[PDB]
């Protein structure tokens, strides 16, 4: 067990401010780079912010929705990364998660904030025990290629991340041998040789592009 | 490009 456990959200009014924090055990934290990642009913997941390392001068990317009004930071001797979160909208709600490692292996619990360019995935798909199964991941701006570093996370009730694959097609440690990545036809693509009852859940791709990454929209999968 | 570090 790695632990990313964040606290700070709450009950918020437009135009405020708030600030989330995120601590890490279990890993080399200060090796790694953070990553603010959150969820809304609004299509969430999105990619907000990214922390690199000391040797790095801590430098920092923002999507472009939240650019001038948050502020990522880390604090390598207290294992902890931080979102401070200025001029609050409407459309900031959902629960945040800090995420890191190969390249999103580790998830936070979440943290729920209320406030009161295209990668496609499959919607749904359908299987039962000992079939397999490929959910894939295709970019609008052509063919997927490893410079893409497909992850594949798993999202299971309620909320609970884990990351399955990274840089197209390594295991996280401790992933069951049953998962695996590809790319196949010009796609990321995730296939479950064997599916279990268990891995009914909620699947996402993420793709980097230069300087960010791009989540799909996910792929519920259902196992009768 | 991005955090390739295992």
């Amino acid at each position: 067990q790695v632990q990313l456990q964040e606290s700070g959200g709450g009950l918020v009014q437009p135009g405020g401010s708030m600030k989330l924090s995120c601590v890490a055990s279990g890993f080399t934290f200060s090796n790694y780079w953070m990553n603010w990642v959150r969820q809304s009913p609004e299509k969430g997941l999105e990619w907000v912010a990214e922390i690199r390392l000391k040797s790095n001068n801590y430098a920092t990317h923002y999507a472009e929705s939240v650019k001038g009004r948050f502020t990522i930071s880390r604090d390598d001797s207290k294992s902890s990364v931080y979102l401070q979160m200025n001029n609050l909208r409407a459309e900031d709600t959902g629960i945040y998660y800090c995420t890191g490692v190969g390249q999103f292996a580790y998830w936070g619990q979440g943290t729920t904030v209320t406030v009161s360019i295209v990668v496609t995935q499959e919607s749904a798909l359908t299987t039962s025990p000992g079939e397999t199964v490929t959910l894939t991941c295709r970019s609008s701006t052509g063919a997927v290629t490893t410079s893409n570093y497909a992850n594949w996370v798993q999202e299971k009730p309620d909320h609970l991340f884990t990351g399955l694959i990274g840089g197209t097609n390594n295991r996280a440690p401790g992933v069951p041998a049953r998962f695996s990545g590809s790319l196949i036809g010009d796609k990321a693509a995730l296939t479950i040789t064997g599916a279990q009852t268990e891995d009914e859940a909620i699947y996402f791709c993420a793709l980097w592009y230069s300087n960010h990454w791009v989540f799909g929209g996910g792929t519920k999968l259902t196992v009768l | 490009a991005p955090d390739t570090r295992p």
